[PDB]
RNA sequence: GGAUUUUUGGAGCAGGGAGAUGGAAUAGGAGCUUGCUCCGUCCACUCCACGCAUCGACCUGGUAUUGCAGUACCUCCAGGAACGGUGC
């Protein structure tokens, strides 16, 4: 109800669902570590709880071994990372 | 707001799943639920390092499910 | 009576008492052999029991064929492409037939997984040496009508068709 | 609620089931005693742990978060789930 | 017939008496640190103290100390001293 | 929330497997609704043939496999 | 929708969690999906090790089977209803 | 005592190591630790085998994976 | 039956849907649509906006 | 109704060394085609720690049973290993 979805925006605004609360506000491009160890990058669209992530501009990169490995690196536009995969969530990148 | 019903509404539309199982599916969905749990229907899917095979009726689960892929031309917004 | 897909459709397919997944046609007396593609790969063992095949040839592509069941059949000749379409089929249940000539199992080399066969009651089978053209061209079985094939049958059949 | 496989793992029990957990191990025996969180307390089995000896054992008893299958009698096929 | 040597009831005990223990890895054999455990709470999480995480295969062991490790990856601890 | 059946087990000397291939034989005494065990003369027998009891362990329903019980109880 | 009941009493092969498969006549179903295959088929794969020996994927007689839903990932249809 | 709800009460602020389930670690101050237990860390160093490669600052680590979150 | 798409119609339409993911995961921008999408792929001969020196020319190909 | 027994996951990682052994009909970059030389993905044989041990069928001989039953797998010796996967 009102007060259980206000509870759930305080969650997103002043705990550790912080990172995506920036990545809401000022939609700063975030890097999603996967369990695969595949690093995504891109502009947030929407959070949960369960660290579910709506993305925007999604690059994914991943380092293939043919050994010598090469970082293959791909663009899907839009994105969604339900809170199942994601390792870490980092909110201001180097890049 | 959990992604539940950002997942659930969708319905044979051309997007592209992936599974944990370093698998992916691209198709028209049949129909999402609740927790992740969305079917396949004319769906070609492409394994780790296997064929581009096609299932007429395959049922993905949900946390097996490492991401999704919509369409290009919809409103986020609109859709969570 | 033209061998249809009907005849198929209304066929059962099953767990057989060897665990093979076995399509069964009970009382077909089908002489056009042709079009079981959509038997789905859900099957490894083919019995068409009670047919008038006269030829030994016309089946399409299967990877896991286990099985296959001519059993009371009217075989003229066989054709040759069987393998190909069955890579490691085992088992042939061919008695009853018309076999004769030592040229009427040459296509049977081409079996890479043939284990067993029995093609009883047939003018091929009567013949002297027959069992050791048998486990000479058939390299790979290992038992055939009921028998073991044998180290010193083996010699013998090396040594002999020369 | 209910499952209706797990109610045929039900009808499953007291006879032989030939389950399979998470390191493959192949536990081929009675399934004497189990739960709606798949803890199944079984007895007489012949636990293999996927190694190809296996061993002929009393009051074993495995889990379900590890367990990979679980072959149940096909006499259920006449159990009151199907029809 | 029967009565509780509950697990939170071990736990206690542990934290309590200041009992050192090396607790284990859920998916590896590989590391377990010996410590002695500052405290318990609902769901079997447990904080440390004077924890080194020491391996079986390397026999060597990093110092943590006052850890912190999560309830789900805990196997068994088994009672050092 | 459910019980185990385990108090026919308890008082019984078990060999469990547990994960990371692990034996473990020992004594059940009492457990908690989630299996939440504590195995009395606990001897957890490494890969090898070394083996070592530890007496009162707070082990896990999330890392043992399977258990045995060597005795009909 | 409890979509899976208008594909079931069909005969699927699915998947484990492992890359093996289950082919067979989907019975009843559960909450968490927790399949109950008839007359299961376990097509699995067969390590090659080598590029001088093929690969084969044998299957093994599972008769009913009821797979846990950690097991249970993806199910295509291939099957006539039995 | 210190539950571990209140190790995090009392750690928070602090510099946590945070290593993963794969290894994974971060050297940074933590955040915040919700019901979810997933920690916040900010100016992390993300040590692999104890040696910092990467300084990710500012970052959401998920709890799914981390090992243990200690004061270094 | 089994050679036409349903976008398509058996002459309407065309299979081009995964022709515009493919550009999409080749180029890595957001300011490719329809519209760019046409102008570039009409062209017989007219100037390239992606390289027929890179992959471009195989994604072209395909 | 993502914190130990089923779906917000503990998954992903790569296949032991080396020898003036061979191959890339159609695919490698450099020395600015060919001739020659180098290097970062396997297999085939040969060397070492045939990766080992375990066992389940399996191929060959010899070897016992004549035995009315609803089935994990059933006599035993020996091998050479064509297989499944476990502990390192």
């Amino acid at each position: 109800p009102e007060e259980l979805q206000k509870r759930e925006e305080e969650e997103f605004n002043t705990g550790p669902l912080s990172v995506l609360t920036q990545s809401v506000k000022n939609n700063t491009q975030v890097l999603i570590n996967c369990r695969n160890n595949k690093k995504l990058l891109g502009r947030v669209k929407a959070f949960d709880r369960h660290c579910n992530m709506v993305l925007e501009n999604v690059k994914e990169m991943w380092t293939e071994v043919p050994s010598k490995p090469v970082n293959k690196d791909r663009y899907i536009s839009k994105m969604f990372l339900r809170g199942d995969s994601v390792i870490v969530v980092l909110r201001n990148p180097l890049i | 707001m959990k992604l539940v019903r950002f997942l659930m509404k969708l319905s044979h539309e051309t997007v592209t799943i992936e599974l944990k199982n370093g698998t992916q599916v691209h198709g028209t969905i049949t129909g999402v639920d609740v927790s992740m749990n969305t079917h396949l229907k004319a769906v070609k899917m492409t394994l780790k390092n296997r064929e581009p095979v096609q299932l007429e009726t395959l049922s993905i689960r949900g946390n097996n499910i490492r991401y999704f892929i919509l369409p290009d031309s919809l409103p986020l917004d609109t859709l969570l | 009576v033209k061998l249809t897909a009907e005849l198929i459709e209304q066929a059962a397919q099953y767990t057989n008492a060897v665990r093979d997944r076995e399509l069964d046609l009970r009382g077909y007396k089908i002489p056009v052999i042709e079009n079981l593609g959509a038997t789905l790969d859900q099957f490894d063992a083919i019995d068409f029991s009670d047919n008038e095949i006269r030829k030994l040839d016309g089946f399409p592509l299967l990877r896991r064929l286990k099985t296959l069941l001519v059993n009371n059949n009217r075989i003229c000749r066989i054709g040759e492409g069987l393998d190909q379409a069955l890579p490691c089929l085992t088992e042939l249940i061919l008695t009853n037939n018309s076999l004769v000539e030592l040229g009427d199992l040459d296509p049977l080399a081409s079996l890479k997984s043939l284990t067993y066969l029995s093609i009883l009651r047939n003018p091929v089978t009567n013949k002297k040496h027959y069992r050791l053209y048998v486990i000479y061209k058939v390299p790979q079985v290992r038992v055939l009508d009921f028998q073991k094939v044998k180290l010193k049958e083996r010699q013998e059949a090396e040594k002999m068709f020369k | 609620s209910i499952g209706v496989p797990i109610k045929v793992l039900h009808e499953a029990e007291g006879h032989i089931v030939t389950c399979e957990t998470n390191t493959g191990e192949v536990y081929r025996g009675k399934l004497i005693e189990a739960e709606d969180n798949m803890n199944c307390q079984m007895s007489n089995i012949t636990v293999t742990y996927r190694d190809g000896r296996v061993a002929q054992l009393e009051q074993v008893y495995i889990r379900g978060s590890k367990i990979r299958f679980l072959i149940l009698p096909d006499m259920l096929k006449n159990a009151p789930m199907l029809k | 017939q029967k009565v509780m040597v509950q697990p939170i009831n071990l736990i206690f005990r542990y934290l309590q008496n200041r009992s050192r223990i090396q607790v284990w890895l859920y998916e590896q054999v590989n590391m377990r640190i010996e410590g002695c455990i500052i405290g318990f709470d609902e769901y079997m999480n447990l904080v440390l103290d004077d924890a080194e995480e020491i391996h079986s295969k390397t026999k060597s062991r990093k110092q943590l100390g006052r850890i912190m490790l999560k309830g789900d990856n805990i196997t068994l601890l088994q009672s050092v001293s | 929330a459910h019980p185990p059946e385990l108090k026919k087990f308890m008082d019984k000397k078990l060999s469990l497997k547990l994960n990371g291939g692990r034996h473990v034989q020992g004594i059940l005494r009492g457990f908690d609704p989630f299996m939440n065990l504590v195995i009395d003369e606990c001897v957890e027998m490494a890969t090898s043939g070394q083996q070592n009891n530890i007496g009162m362990v707070v082990i896990r329903g999330n890392s043992i496999i399977m258990l045995e019980a060597l005795e009909r109880v | 929708s409890s979509k899976m009941l208008q594909h079931i009493d069909y005969r699927m092969r699915c998947i484990l969690q492992d890359g093996r498969i289950f082919i067979g006549t989907f019975k009843a179903f559960d909450k968490h999906m927790n399949l109950i295959l008839c007359d299961c088929d376990e097509f699995r794969k067969i390590k090659p090790k080598n590029s001088k020996q093929a690969e084969r994927e044998e299957k093994r007689v599972l008769g009913l089977v009821l797979l846990r839903g950690e097991n249970l990932v993806s199910m295509t249809v291939e099957g006539p209803p039995p | 005592p210190l539950n571990p709800k209140p190790f995090l009460n009392g750690l928070t602020g602090k510099p946590v190591m945070v290593k993963l389930k794969w290894g994974m670690e971060y050297k940074g101050y933590l955040v915040s630790v919700d019901g979810y237990m997933n920690m916040q860390l900010a100016n992390t160093e993300e040590y692999i085998d104890g040696a910092l490669s990467g300084h990710l600052g500012e970052v959401l680590i998920r709890c799914n994976n981390v090992l243990y979150i200690r004061g270094v | 039956l089994v050679e036409f798409t349903d976008e398509e119609g058996y002459g309407r339409y065309l299979d081009l849907h995964d022709c515009y993911l493919k550009y999409i995961n080749l180029k890595a921008s957001e300011k490719l649509d329809y519209i760019t999408y046409l102008s570039i792929f009409d062209q017989l001969f007219d100037i390239p906006k992606e390289r027929k020196n890179a992959e471009y020319k195989r994604y072209l190909e395909m």
